[PDB]
């Protein structure tokens, strides 16, 4: 009866450690850090030719970014109250005012 | 903050190992860090000569420049 | 004077308006840290002392919920804030997120409003489940039900089936049904539990739909 | 001796007088620590107050400026009314926009919750700035080496240099910083976003890896130097060989 | 496989619980009785409304509370009551006489050092631990909420066989132990004792909690505190924790209503009065004295003790009694490092103390914020003008 | 006997798995499905092929769940855009005239800008000068920055 | 199942855009007489603000 | 940084997502080389070859009204 | 090792003083000669940033080769 506590307490400490949340991160960056090395290094040699393999095509287009930047821009383009069309409105009056 | 007499001497004797511990950790990092520094300095050295050279290059292609303005004046 | 009195007027009356965003800097000060400079005869304070009101506009009401308040103090040697004291319960762990901001040397307001305002977004996403659960009732779109403190874990009866949730911020993680009826096999319950899951705002449209 | 103290109590009186721990009522400090402590750059001011004694209702409309970007601050007005008893609020009404943030907040300000309007759009006057400045110093950082072209209503910049390896082999870079207004999917604050696109030749390199790059390296240096050495690597490989 | 059942009979003395029975009021032993014998029966004949109508003229009689515990233990339940009935009795005394027990803090933490807010439902835990629980000992649990706080309470105990005896085979009992869980809180209370059986107890709560990431228990304390309301107020989830002492009234928020609250009665117009300090030092020097500025000297002294003037919860009883703290002080002077540990003993440490004051033994103005009462419950050190609670 | 196991042994396999695997898990969660399931170890043989075959199929699952909200959030905001633009457009015509309004945008352009022409060429033009061309030149810059 | 109520609100979604794709639509021949006036009138933009 | 000298880094990235409130580009989850295709994922979720080509539709419209209008050369005099 | 149990707690105190001593001693020399190779590596980069920086400029010059090739 003694034993048993003894040993679940143990069991209990063991997984609780700083040092065992610790290494299990700096592996995670470990990893991090030679997947990055390996990215930088592969495609500046792809930059510089002489590359010897890609990452250089777009034959898919599954993730991107131009969508919402071209959309908003138009928004910005169409806005009713800042349009190219408002803007020119209140400039021709502008210049109509100096000029009258 | 121990008060135990006990308390205070177990406490002493980890303090004094963790100190040990963490000496030659202290003292192992350095060599890393004199290779990474070294490394640096010395690719930072290749690309300023090499940079050099290759504006070697560029002012041959100035005396190409040169030959192109002799060629129309 | 009658100016005083009459201008006291416009100026809370804008204090209110600025209470009308929620996240509130409020000054604060403590006794014991007052001292004399033994030249002048005069008073100062050892340790500055910040204050944060944290109000939540409840539109369930148009009123807003009894105020939550954090207060952080000057180290003596270091120069930089700690929390001292603070009204926020135990579950919004505010020691961590000091410690967290600026790597735990909080110096300038601008961190102390990071922090202040980490604290507020966390305590809003505890009103803002509490005030749809509770708009829930009032429609009688559910039956009688009890909340957790920080009304994460909630229990209900929809008509007659009773259901168990566990939520983040906005967001339903876990679900569990537990009545056994007619119609509710198995793949009907394993169904209508993943259908429960997602953000908190489709929950009311989709248990209405769902009714029956 | 003895006092009476109030809102307007000058402060060292309260401070001598104070042995209790409650707020400090002195009501100019509460007013500075909501205008310029939690939300300085957002110039404020109530344009009427009449309260309907008849009725018990105080009537406000108060006109607000955000003054982050001092080049063009935009404006907006409430109107609001409130019981002036149990506390609570009848209705609020936006009575005025300058047209320079018009669209862009309107969606915002379709919300209710004030609360989330108003600092909402504080939030998003100090992250355009901030954006802004992200931009400039990249800008300062490239412009002689490498000229540079802001586009897209201030959203995304290019960048270029041509790379020696082969006859006059240009090499092409341009990055977006994206600010959302919130509305829909997770909080109810503006936010912004980071991409970037590289080509060679004309050629653009696939996104994927790019995109991890830009992610780890804004990660391991911020997005200031990260996106400063992003710059490093895309634009001047051919130094960096070795 | 050994998980008990509610029908079990165990052994004991019949003269002990007796005595605890006798503390009951006769209405509850009224509705313990009737409920008792609609579930399990008696070996009384007769019907429910027979024994309802026996035990009504027993009472309208004005029988004394003795003849209904004798029936009880001597012709209902001769033999002995069930196991459940033994938990029931002693769930009501905690909640008549809650001053009577004695509870310690203990708090939850995960991997990393961060606080784990541990959210329980109660069916999950009850059987895991059950489950966890019987391998080792035979255990018998029974689960309930106070009636008038936020807490799920716990009854653990544990039996064992047979001094000698014969084939009787009864399950001779123990000491009980006890065990609660806020709704929405990183802490845990339980019963103050260091047998084995509590060890592996609160071992086996440890272990159970978990089912996702490891847990373990780190007391925060060394001196029990008695009275569930008071260990609930002091460490539960709560706006009074880390605002004790002077700064109170942020924990009772009424000081301050919401923005859109009347004008004219918003306190700011009205505002209150003060006394002004003193702090040239005349306390030690030394009834030609008059009302007012004495009645505000007190109300100095109530707030420095208290943290309102009107006295928030006699004018020296305080919010949460202390009965036991320790205190060390560590200063440096010309280089030399110097301590001075006061030990304070009591039923209201700071109480007596504000009654010194109150006498003019101690000056208001130099009693630090740690002997006013802040970071109350906690011993600790202070240095560098910062409490630290001893490890 | 203790070694022999012709299977995986328990407390080796998600809180999820052990669950499910036995008895009725009596709630769901599919992130605490996602994060156990990316657990699973790699390993009769037509039982370990299917097992194989199936993990493998189920991590894809997840890691297209993953890229579908990934490409759906970004789709409601530009929706929120559109919506946002649609709705000043009817507010400020009062009437649909909506692919008129784009259509006669180029128009409108073309007809403000040769009004503009008839005063501006002299206007800014013979001013000749930022500040001398101020109210209309500098206007419109001071604009071009809100 | 989950990955097919992700694929019915794709759906949706890519509905709406093309409803919006189809409310833009409008044909167009003539920009050069617009980018002759927007010439003639950068012409008197540089004139003023060059720099 | 993270050896040499036991960062300013990524505590620098982290004050600057705290006070932008900032996306960043997530990487996706994998276990034992059991890597993303695109082709596995496109028929997993058929939506996304329709949600290409008709933001691409789209895009073409919007860019020849963009075109036609000269707002790029148009601005470019402001810049 | 020594006998009484008052010398051996003045010898713990006194090994505990020299290791905080020793600890901190090294990181002073240690940070000098860093701050030394760190100014010259960025001397030598503020001359790699000049290199790079004309040699940019040089694609005037190959302009001016190649637009008389118009």
């Amino acid at each position: 009866n003694q034993q048993i506590i003894s040993v679940r307490n143990e069991i209990q400490e063991l997984k609780a450690g700083k040092d065992w949340h610790d290494l299990q991160n700096e592996q995670a960056k470990l990893n991090d850090k030679v997947k990055l090395n390996k990215r930088l290094n592969d495609l500046t040699s792809t930059l510089l030719g002489k590359y010897e393999g890609s990452q250089d095509s777009e034959d898919d287009s599954i993730r991107d970014d131009s969508n919402i930047l071209d959309i908003a821009h138009f928004v910005d383009l169409m806005d009713p109250y800042n349009g190219l069309l408002k803007k020119i409105n209140k400039i021709n009056e502008n210049l109509s005012n100096e000029l009258q | 903050r121990e008060s135990s007499k006990a308390a205070i001497l177990a406490c002493a004797a980890e303090y004094i190992q963790k100190l040990k511990e963490t000496d030659e950790a202290n003292i192992e990092k350095w060599t890393l860090q004199k290779l990474l520094s070294e490394q640096n300095a010395s690719q930072l050295a290749s690309a300023n000569e090499k940079l050099q050279e290759e504006l070697g290059n560029a002012y041959k292609e100035i005396e190409y420049m040169k030959r192109v303005l002799r060629k129309e004046g | 004077s009658t100016s005083d009195r009459s201008e006291l007027e416009d100026y809370i009356v804008l204090e209110n308006v600025y209470r009308m965003f929620g996240i509130t800097f409020f000054p604060l000060v403590d006794p014991i840290d007052l001292k004399i400079k033994d030249a002048s005869g005069e008073i100062f304070v050892d340790r500055e002392m910040l204050g944060i009101r944290l109000e939540v506009f409840s539109e369930r009401t148009s009123q807003f919920e009894k105020p939550h308040y954090v207060l952080l103090k000057k180290r003596i040697k270091s120069n930089s804030w700690f929390l001292f004291k603070h009204t926020i319960p135990s579950f919004i762990d505010v020691q961590g997120i000091f410690d967290d901001t600026n790597g735990g040397l909080v110096i300038s307001h601008d961190d102390a409003y990071l922090f202040a305002k980490r604290v507020f977004l966390q305590l809003v996403e505890v009103q803002k489940r509490r005030q749809i659960f509770k708009d829930l009732e009032a429609k009688k779109i559910i039956h009688d039900l009890d909340l957790d403190l920080e009304s994460s874990m909630v229990s209900f009866f929809v008509k007659d089936i009773k259901v168990e949730l566990f939520v983040k911020q906005n967001e339903i993680v876990s679900c569990s049904i537990l009545d056994d009826i007619h119609d509710f096999s198995q793949n009907n319950k394993s169904k209508w539990e993943i259908a429960l899951l997602g953000s908190l705002d489709d929950l009311e449209l989709k248990l209405n739909h769902s009714f029956a | 001796r003895v006092e009476r103290i109030n809102g307007l109590t000058n402060l060292q009186k309260e401070l001598v007088t104070k042995y209790d721990t409650l707020p400090l009522l002195n009501m100019n400090l509460r007013l500075s620590y909501l205008r310029d402590h939690t939300y300085p750059h957002l110039q404020v001011s109530v344009q009427s107050r009449d309260r309907v004694h008849n009725d018990g209702i105080e009537v406000l409309v108060v006109n607000y400026k955000f003054c982050r970007n001092t080049m063009n601050p935009f404006e907006i007005q409430f109107k609001m009314f409130y019981k002036f008893e149990d506390s609570t609020l009848l209705k609020w009404e936006i009575l005025r926009i300058s047209t320079n943030v018009r669209l862009k907040a309107k969606q915002l300000l379709a919300t209710r919750n004030f609360q989330k309007c108003l600092l909402s759009l504080y939030e998003f006057d100090k992250i355009k700035s901030k954006k802004t400045g992200i931009f400039q110093n990249l800008i300062n950082l490239l412009k002689r080496k490498t000229r540079c072209y802001l586009m897209n209503n201030s959203d995304s910049l290019i960048v270029e240099r041509v790379i020696r390896e082969g006859r006059l082999t240009t090499i092409k870079l341009q990055i977006n910083f994206i600010i959302t207004m919130p509305g829909e999917r997770n909080c109810f604050l503006p936010m912004s976003k980071i991409s970037i696109a590289l080509w060679k030749g004309g050629e653009r390199f696939n996104q994927i890896d790019l995109d991890e790059i830009c992610y780890g390296l804004i990660k391991e240096y911020g997005v200031k130097t990260g996106l400063k050495e992003i710059c490093n690597v895309c634009l001047f490989p051919d130094m960096y060989a070795r | 496989e050994l998980r008990l059942e509610d029908n079990y009979v165990p052994t004991s003395d019949t003269l002990v619980v007796f005595k605890q029975l006798m503390k009951l009021p006769v209405t509850v032993l009224y509705d313990l009785t009737l409920s008792w014998f609609a579930k399990f029966g008696g070996s009384f004949d007769g019907d429910i409304y027979l024994l309802t109508e026996t035990l009504d003229l027993l009472i309208e009689k004005g029988v004394r509370r003795n003849v209904i515990v004798n029936r009880i233990l001597y012709v209902y339940w001769p033999d002995g009551l069930n196991v459940f009935q033994l938990a029931e009795i002693d769930c009501h005394l905690m909640i008549s006489k809650p001053e009577k027990f004695k509870w310690l803090p203990s708090k939850a933490l995960r991997g990393d050092g961060k606080p784990y807010v541990v959210k329980l439902q109660p069916a999950k835990f009850i059987e895991n631990l059950q489950t966890d629980l019987a391998k080792i000992y035979h255990c018998h649990v029974y689960m309930f909420k106070h009636p008038s706080l936020p807490v799920l309470i716990t009854r653990i105990q544990l039996f064992d066989s047979n001094l000698d005896k014969f084939q009787g085979k009864p399950l001779i009992s123990r000491r009980p132990y006890y065990v609660a869980f806020p709704l929405n809180s990183p802490i845990i209370f339980h019963s103050v004792d260091k047998d084995i059986y509590a060890r592996l107890v609160l071992q086996s709560i440890s272990r159970t909690i978990s089912e996702r990431e490891t847990i373990i228990f780190k007391p925060v304390q060394k001196i029990p505190v008695k009275s569930i309301h008071n260990i609930m107020t002091l460490l539960g989830p709560s706006r009074f924790a880390e605002s004790m002492g002077p700064w109170e009234c942020y924990a009772s928020a009424n000081f301050e209503r919401s923005p859109l609250h009347d004008y004219k009665k918003h306190q700011g117009l009205t505002g209150k009065k003060v006394m002004v300090r003193e702090f040239d030092d005349s306390f030690l020097n030394d009834g030609k004295e008059e009302p007012e500025i004495r009645r505000l000297r007190l109300e100095k002294n109530m707030i420095k003790f208290k943290g309102s003037a009107n006295g928030v919860m006699s004018r020296y009883s305080s919010l949460v009694p202390i009965e036991k703290v320790g205190f060390t002080l560590k200063n440096e002077i010309n280089s030399r490092i110097i301590t001075i540990k006061l030990k304070f003993n009591g039923n209201d440490i700071f109480g007596g103390l504000h009654e010194l004051c109150d006498k003019n033994l101690i000056n208001i103005d130099k009693v630090p914020g740690w002997l006013a009462g802040e970071n109350g419950s906690f011993s600790g050190t202070i240095m560098n003008g910062d409490f630290q609670r001893e490890q | 006997i203790m070694e022999l196991v012709g299977d995986i042994p328990k407390y080796s396999l998600g809180s999820e798995l052990r669950n499910r695997v036995e008895g009725e898990p009596q709630s769901t969660s599919i992130e605490r499905l996602i994060e156990d399931v990316l657990k699973l170890p790699q390993m009769d043989l037509k039982v370990l092929s299917e097992y194989s075959n199936l993990r493998k199929d189920l991590i894809l699952k997840c890691q297209a769940l993953q890229i579908g909200e990934s490409k759906l959030s970004d789709i409601l905001s530009q929706t929120n855009s559109i919506n946002s633009l649609t709705t000043s457009i009817k507010e400020a015509s009062e009437d649909d005239d909506i692919s008129e309004y784009f259509a006669t945008y180029n128009g409108k352009l073309v007809v403000a800008l040769e009004e503009m022409k008839l005063l501006l060429e002299e206007a800014v033009k013979t001013f000749g000068n930022s500040p001398e061309k101020r109210e209309k030149i500098k206007k419109i810059l001071s604009e071009l920055k809100k | 199942q989950r990955l097919q109520i992700l694929d019915d609100a794709i759906q949706e979604k890519t509905s709406e855009l093309a409803e919006f794709e189809n409310m833009v639509r409008s044909p167009s021949a003539g920009d050069n007489a617009i980018p002759g006036l927007l010439q003639i009138i950068q012409s008197y933009i540089n004139l003023l603000e060059e720099n | 940084y993270t050896y040499g000298l036991e960062p300013d880094g990524p505590v620098t990235f982290r004050n600057d997502s705290h006070e932008l409130n900032l996306m960043l580009n997530d990487p996706i989850k994998s276990t034992a080389d059991v890597r993303l295709d695109k082709e596995e994922v496109l028929s997993l979720l058929p939506s996304l070859k329709e949600y290409t080509k008709k933001s691409k539709e789209l895009k073409e419209t919007m860019g020849q009204m963009i075109s036609d209008s000269h707002e790029e050369e148009i601005k470019e005099v402001f810049v």
